[PDB]
């Protein structure tokens, strides 16, 4: 799978950053009343549809990781790593096609996203618990719908720049 | 309080099964003297704890009262009891918040966030048997990771120049929200691959070349050889 | 037009860790004002310039901005039109772009406080071609410029919300002698024919001397010095012990002095020293 | 002596700028500087010394191994690089694992490694500032660190890319000083492709290059005497020079030659007193 490239090497590193970056800081409340920090997954899902593809996984899931410790429940990062890491995965491998026309992105980002939705409910409803996997759901939903919604949002201008 | 710090990202690995790989009683005995012995050796100052078990109170309050109310038996609409299995389950689980909330906020303070790529490309070593390359996820780790700070700053600076040009960020409702992220969302992208660019022909041209490989630049055994010996004593009993 | 009184702020609030990146700042900048804060990174500089724009609330004083009033009871809310009153050009502008092109680029600004698209696209061409130069780059994609074309394109961004007071973070940082040069006299050109409040955050000693009307030293969180560059040059050796100091021409205006003739006034630019050089000339 | 070229040429002009017919040969030890407009290549050149950026045509030889593809990282090893921004370029997770990046990666070493890191950070004098990450400082310091790393590897040519493009006056003036300290000490030739007036005062040869094409090469001093037409050249002028023409604004008609400091103060004193 890896290589790895020359240049993607360093763009992953440094989307990664972003991502991790962008977590930490950024802060989407909703109305009433938890909030968004997993607009880094715009970063993700973005990094996978863009070039992306497969490699894309390591965007998605070494950046959860980190986010994972540093937010921070470390605990949980080998959960996150796993969970995000196949994300990016599911969205990267299921998206060609040719990365042509908006539905092109939202057949795949729907798959990719329920493992986020499914993964941290298993997640929560293992060392809990019946209502822990409802409040993961619920939360991550929201939280899915924000990612996948900015993400269609720039997806598009970014495509047609791109360095390769 | 500092120490390998190479084995608490093991402790991070392992305690996520430790923690529900023990019923009663007993284990969580054996558990709670290991764990609260672990806070008492590394200082605290329950400050940072209790504001830690803070933000996520609601989400206690929620689950230990979701676990009673539907089990005494509060189904079709009856209460008394019969249910203090339900209770004694619902006491579980508020523990169980207590410590995983508890040895999160411990874990987080415990390490600098610096050494933890070193320790994951340690801990990746026997990977490397497994054909996955070791070196460039270290590499490609440390230099996120270190310019995650870097990127916070851009991130920051953008969204003040965005916001002194109009854009209102922050404000409600969510379609209207997430359409005012483009403005952020889009320089970053490009921002960052201009900063991957550079960095590769930096890379490239510096001492470093195309190497991929290879150079690198008593308190351990104990806490984890007692870790061992706490969770072969968890491993006994176990209802299961 | 504006008018800091008693003003101070700390990260972050009362609580800790506590850091007063400001304290007691009181100041007043005239209309068609030209403000040139000089001092070291973190000495509050940056705190005084977001603490224009209401990017920072005081934790105490006033700040008089024409018709605003900013006080540490303001809400937010409030605050909204201040910031098409006051543009802000934070360093290296070029970051702020997004756009598909430069002309909806430029325009996206007023878009957020008004406004009419076609009126805000024809005053993005406007903007383009009063900004260094850029003549019909609207269909072109702001990416595909250069780096201080791209720094036009945000620049001309900022002045489509039509502001009044207009805020520079080292705008010529990175630029080319011939870049400064005609970014700095672009300024000096709408600050002479159109308004303009001109605040310039810089190191650039010899900007600040023949471009600034007025100059505010900054130490650590408090403005000790401020006045004309004729009274804040006029001592040389505490610019020094600083780490600032006087401009060239008043350097060898010393250099001239300890030799030496005399001159009615330090000279600050190249022009003054060659004024007193001239009519002494005329006399010998 | 060290770095001949030739001819040279780029074929990105039908990104990097353009080069044709490029012509010139770097001696040992010499204070080379590069400067243009924004039309000439000069980063396109600097990116072609190092090995970066394939040349369609022309060619380069660093004496005395030859370019390209096969011994480019042989090139590369006597040639020292400091790029613009030091946000970027920095790579390392803090000071010290910057400098002993460069040293790292050519299969030594571990043991000798250690000393050598805080040998150059004590030639660069920021031996205190090892502990702390890159996020935290400062500009002409992680520049400065920057070059630590590239001296740890003490090659015997070193390329300058307007490192001095994005700093404060303090971190250039500083950086320029322990540029000439190093030169002093290790005696090595520097090519600098910057725009900073004070750095091509400070070289010992400039070549100016204009469309691609160098147009000119001489002595600092005599390229100063270009005078009003230094900005359009992209280099800012002398303040012997701004006051000279000042002068001639007024009547007053200043030596053509140029002039330092001290001997336009001279000039000026031996006119009128």
């Amino acid at each position: 799978m890896t290589k790895g490239s020359l240049k993607e090497n360093t763009i992953a590193a440094v989307l990664i950053a972003m991502t991790v970056a962008l977590s930490i800081l950024v802060v989407i409340p909703i109305p009433a009343t938890k909030g968004i920090v997993t607009l880094c997954e715009v970063g993700i899902y973005t990094s996978a549809i863009l070039y992306g593809r497969r490699m894309g996984l390591l965007v998605g899931g070494a950046s959860g990781f980190l986010i994972d410790i540093l937010t921070g429940y470390p605990v949980w990062c080998l959960f996150s790593l796993v969970i995000h890491g196949t994300q990016g995965l599911v969205v990267g491998w299921l998206l060609p096609r040719h990365h042509k026309g908006i539905r092109s992105m939202l057949l795949p980002l729907l798959v990719g996203s329920l493992v986020m939705v499914i993964g941290y409910c298993l997640a929560t409803t293992l060392l809990f618990g019946w209502p822990a996997g409802l409040a993961s759901i619920f939360g991550n939903v929201v939280q899915v719908g924000f990612g996948a919604g900015v993400t269609l949002s720039i997806v598009g201008p970014l495509t047609r720049l791109k360095p390769d | 309080h500092r120490l390998d710090p190479r084995a608490k990202l093991m402790l991070s690995f392992c305690y996520i099964i430790v923690v529900f790989l023990a019923n009663n009683i007993w284990s969580y005995a054996i558990l709670i003297a290991f764990t609260v012995g672990a806070i008492l050796s590394s200082k605290i100052s329950l400050g940072f704890f209790l504001k830690g078990i803070r933000p996520l109170l609601w989400l206690i309050v929620f689950t230990v009262v979701l676990q009673l109310l539907f089990s005494p038996a509060g189904g079709h609409t009856y209460f008394h009891w019969a249910t203090q299995d339900g209770l004694i389950n619902a006491g579980y689980i508020f523990v169980r918040f207590l410590l995983i909330i508890m040895m999160s906020t411990l874990l987080t303070l415990s390490t600098q966030p610096l050494d933890i790529a070193t320790g994951l490309a340690s801990l990746m070593k026997p990977l490397r048997w497994v054909k996955v390359p070791v070196d460039t996820l270290a590499m490609m780790l440390s230099i996120a990771l270190r310019f995650v700070p870097t990127l916070m700053d851009e991130a920051t600076k953008i969204m003040n120049a965005q916001r002194a040009r109009g854009v209102d960020f922050g404000e409600g409702g969510l379609f209207k929200q997430a359409k005012s992220l483009i403005p952020l969302m889009v320089p970053l992208f490009m921002s960052a691959f201009n900063r991957a660019e550079d960095l590769s022909t930096a890379m490239e041209a510096r001492g470093y070349q195309d190497s991929e490989h290879r150079s690198q630049y008593r308190r351990d055994t104990v806490t984890w050889l007692l870790f061992l010996l706490g969770f072969v004593a968890i491993l006994i009993f176990r209802h299961w | 037009a504006i008018a800091f009184e008693h003003v101070t702020y700390t990260y972050q609030a009362g609580t800790p860790m506590a850091h007063t990146a400001l304290t007691d700042v009181s100041l007043t900048v005239p209309d068609r004002g030209y403000l040139a804060i000089i001092g070291h990174t973190g000495s509050g500089k940056s705190t005084l310039i977001q603490q224009l724009n209401a990017l920072l609330k005081p934790t105490s004083g006033t700040i008089k901005i024409d018709e605003f009033t900013i006080t540490p009871e303001t809400t937010n809310a409030a605050l909204k039109p201040l910031r098409q009153h006051v543009g802000m050009v934070f360093q290296f502008p070029e970051n702020q772009l997004f756009e598909e092109t430069v002309r909806q680029d430029i325009a996206f600004g007023p878009k957020n406080f008004g406004m009419a698209d076609a009126d805000a696209l024809a005053l993005a061409d406007e903007m383009l071609t009063t900004v260094g130069l850029d003549q019909s780059y609207a269909e072109r994609s702001p990416f595909e410029l250069s780096g201080g074309q791209m720094r036009r394109v945000a620049i001309a961004g900022v002045l489509a919300m039509q502001p009044k007071v207009l805020v520079l973070d080292e705008p010529t940082a990175g630029l080319d002698p011939q870049g400064r040069q005609e970014m700095m006299r672009l300024f000096a050109r709408l600050h002479q024919e159109q308004g303009l409040t001109i605040v310039l955050v810089t190191h650039q000693m010899e900007d600040v001397a023949q471009y600034a009307e007025q100059v505010a030293v900054m130490h650590e969180g408090r403005l000790m010095k401020f006045g004309t560059p004729a009274d804040v040059f006029s001592n040389r050796e505490w610019l020094q012990d600083h780490q600032l100091d006087v401009p060239q021409a008043a350097q060898f205006a010393r250099r001239l002095r300890d030799r030496g003739l005399t001159f009615p006034k330090q000279p600050l630019t190249a022009d003054q020293l060659a004024d007193y050089l001239a009519q002494q000339w005329a006399q010998r | 002596t060290e770095n001949i070229i030739s001819v040279d040429h780029l074929t990105y002009q039908y990104q990097a700028p353009a080069l044709t017919d490029v012509s010139f040969t770097v001696h040992a030890g010499e204070w080379l500087a590069i400067v243009g407009h924004n039309g000439s290549g000069k980063s396109t050149l600097a990116k072609s010394l190092d090995g970066l950026l394939p040349f369609t045509q022309g060619s380069v030889t660093v004496g005395g191994i030859t370019l390209t593809p096969e011994t480019v990282w042989q090139v590369r090893e006597q040639i020292g690089m400091i790029f613009q921004n030091p946000d970027n370029q920095f790579v390392g997770a803090t000071v010290e694992d910057d400098v002993a990046f460069g040293l790292e990666n050519r299969q030594i070493s571990r043991d000798e490694m250690v000393p050598r890191v805080q040998a150059a950070l004590a030639q660069v004098g920021m031996t205190s500032f090892a502990q702390r990450e890159p996020s935290s400082l400062s500009g002409g310091q992680k520049q400065r660190v920057a070059l630590a790393g590239i001296v740890a590897i003490a090659p015997k040519i070193l390329i300058l890319d307007e490192a001095t493009s994005m700093l404060d006056p303090q971190g250039r003036i500083e950086m320029l000083a322990i540029v000439r300290q190093l030169r002093q000490q290790q005696n090595l030739t520097v090519i600098s492709i910057t725009h900073d007036i004070d750095e091509a005062a400070s070289a010992d040869r400039v070549l100016v290059i204009d469309d691609g094409r160098l147009v000119d090469e001489a002595v600092p001093s005599q390229i100063f005497e270009r005078g009003t037409q230094l900005v359009e050249m992209g280099l800012d002028l002398p303040f012997t020079e701004k006051l000279k023409a000042a002068l001639r604004q007024r009547g007053i008609t200043p030596p053509t030659t140029y002039q330092t400091a001290a001997e336009m103060e001279e000039w000026l004193w031996q006119s009128l007193s």
